[PDB]
């Protein structure tokens, strides 16, 4: 019947409301393992070259 | 007296025509928000 095929409708996009908040979290939570893993190999960089200052002093 | 007899009527007859237009256009509204409210409850046990 119409309206309950409507009302599915209305699912169907409650369902792509999720995959779309499903995408935004996938690209935040990304993001941020770019920021925290770019700084961790910073600081592999850091104790690194100051080993090396050290090696030369 | 006159002058503002007929300026008078000329304002009600205006105001008539007005109100009318405002009153079908919203008369019509609330028959289609009562139907409608028909149409949506098929499953409408959640909120929204």
């Amino acid at each position: 019947s119409q309206s309950q095929g409507i009302q599915q409708l209305l699912q169907a996009e409650k369902r792509a409301a999720e995959k779309v908040a499903d995408a935004r979290k996938r690209k935040a939570r990304r993001l941020k393992q770019a920021k925290e893993e770019a700084q961790m190999e910073v600081e592999q960089y850091r104790r690194e070259r100051e080993q090396e200052f050290q090696s030369k002093q | 007296n006159f002058e503002k007899i007929e300026n008078e009527l000329k304002e009600i007859n205006t105001n008539q025509e007005a109100l009318k237009r405002n009153f079908l256009e919203l008369t019509e509204l609330k028959f289609i928000l009562r139907k409608t409210q028909q149409f949506f409850d098929e499953m409408a046990d959640p909120d929204l």
